[PDB]
């Protein structure tokens, strides 16, 4: 995706697109090119199955709010949903639901973390 | 998708116009999405062939019986008493003699004795009544009661009889200097019930055989790969037996018990210090053309 | 940047989270019990990976 390319050619860009730019690209690309990655895993006898729908992945509204996150030295974070459900091979059944794998932190507009009610930022790497 | 079973009905020939035999749909286990696997409890057909809807006891031909299954413990579901093979045995033949029988209540009203001989339309209810002709014997149960009476010709032993010997045993036809034994073409089942402390009567009733087939199983069902990869899927075929040997079915109203049914077993054949294979997901995939379609199971590991 | 660092770090989340369900799927048999996918997966993984990465890496620094 791209935004208004004539940004950075035209006026000075925000100090903020390395930042801003490289979570919503990590949002948009690296959870669904990661969960592909998740493989098959199953148990020898031949009896119970587990799969990961990929397209199925979303997030959700975070609990807590940031002013909170840092007054309740708190993390703020949302939760990650994905639909998959789980295949018994004793009554050949799969029972499909949507499930909670866990919580990823969240960016504020200053382009930083609140983990543990402290303000982390991602220092870029040559 | 309200349950995890399909009825696959199969079509019949133009040949049988006569009787109104309902087609036993293969039943396989489905999962929710229908998407299901191999390598689990494949489709099973409940074969007519030996189905029944009146109680019959059953005992098996002596044979050779070693039990290569060792004990596997018990998984409770819900209390819920399904329909377990529990005896998987290569039987080429059995005898099963049918009986009557009434699970009447507690405080119903009870106009037959226990061990007593009654003829045919015996009413030993208010509104139930016979079948059969045979000497009927009544047990008291914790909250019901019942009446049993297998159909057979009751005899007693007079100073020449040696049937005295054989009791709740099934004998098949002899004819070996029969000077005076005659229409004795079927097996009878000899049983020695105690009428009385003092007087025993023997009881001759009627067997039905019932055999089983040979099994073919499909050790060769997929075509050699050209990437030396091993087929892990293998499927037979077997028939479960609903009772062992020497056991009595109990028919509910209406209801049709049955033998033997058939099943598809799915095995795997998995080489040493080369790949430990775990399991396998499949689904169902379709390709038409010419009018036709393909229709089978894909299973990719 | 952010966007690659992240990615590894969630890669790593779902080895760990693969291997707890290797774990519970091995004692998913053994005590017989039917459990929803819910039961096989909990939230240790990822959120403890996380904070691990956000408090032991030395690009993650305080602001």
């Amino acid at each position: 995706m791209l935004r208004d390319g004539n940004e950075g050619m035209s006026t000075i860009p925000g100090f903020n697109q390395i930042q801003f730019e490289g979570f919503w690209r990590f949002i948009d690309q690296g959870l669904t090119e990661e969960l592909s990655k998740f493989p098959k895993m199953e148990d020898t006898d031949q009896e119970i199955e587990f799969q990961l729908f990929v397209e199925t992945y979303q997030l959700a509204e975070p609990l807590i709010k940031e002013k909170d996150a840092v007054y309740e030295s708190l993390t703020y974070s949302s939760e990650l949903y994905v639909s998959a459900g789980l295949i018994w091979k004793t009554r050949r059944e799969m029972q499909e639901q949507t499930i909670l794998i866990g919580n990823i932190p969240l960016m504020n507009s200053l382009g930083t973390f609140i983990v543990n009610g402290i303000y982390r930022i991602v220092i870029n790497q040559i | 998708k309200r349950r995890n079973r399909f009825i696959i009905p199969f079509q019949g020939s133009q040949e049988r116009k006569k009787e109104l035999m309902s087609l036993s749909g293969i039943s396989i286990e489905i999962p929710i999405n229908g998407i299901f696997r191999k390598n689990s409890i494949f489709a099973y057909f409940d074969d007519p062939r030996y189905r029944r809807k009146s109680s019959g006891i059953t005992k098996y031909g002596t044979i050779e019986m070693h039990s290569i299954v060792k004990k596997e413990d018990l998984i409770e579901y819900r209390g819920v008493k399904e329909f377990r093979p529990k005896y998987q045995m290569k039987v080429d033949r059995f005898f099963f003699i049918p009986e009557e029988v009434h699970i009447l209540a507690g405080s119903s009203s009870i106009m037959v004795r226990n061990n007593s001989i009654i003829g045919v339309d015996t009413w030993i209810t208010l509104n139930t009544r016979s079948r059969i002709g045979g000497v009927v014997r009544v047990e008291r149960k914790k909250k019901k009661i019942e009446l049993t009476i297998f159909s057979g010709d009751i005899h007693f032993p007079g100073e020449t009889d040696k049937i005295s010997r054989h009791s709740g045993i099934l004998i098949p036809p002899s004819r070996k200097n029969s000077k005076d034994s005659k229409n004795l073409k079927k097996w009878i089942y000899v049983q020695r019930i105690t009428p009385t402390k003092k007087k025993y009567f023997v009881l001759v009733r009627p067997v039905v055989p019932y055999e089983i087939t040979d099994g073919i199983n499909l050790a060769t069902l997929f075509p050699q790969d050209l990437l030396q990869e091993r087929d892990n899927v293998q499927l037979r075929v077997v028939n479960y037996i609903l009772y062992g040997n020497g056991k009595v079915t109990r028919g509910i109203s209406d209801t049709s018990i049955q033998l033997v049914r058939t099943c598809l077993v799915l095995n795997w054949n998995q080489d040493k210090k080369g790949s430990s294979i775990e399991e396998a997901r499949g689904s169902f995939v379709e390709v038409r053309t010419n009018g036709m379609i393909q229709d089978f199971l894909k299973v990719n590991l | 940047s952010v966007a690659d660092l992240l990615q590894d770090q969630f890669g790593l989340a779902l080895v760990r989270l693969e291997n707890v369900v290797r774990g519970t799927i091995s004692g998913a048999i053994r005590h017989k019990l039917i459990p929803t996918p819910q039961n096989l997966v909990t939230s240790t993984p990822l959120t403890t990976t996380f904070e691990s990465f956000f408090g032991l890496h030395p690009l993650s620094q305080v602001l």
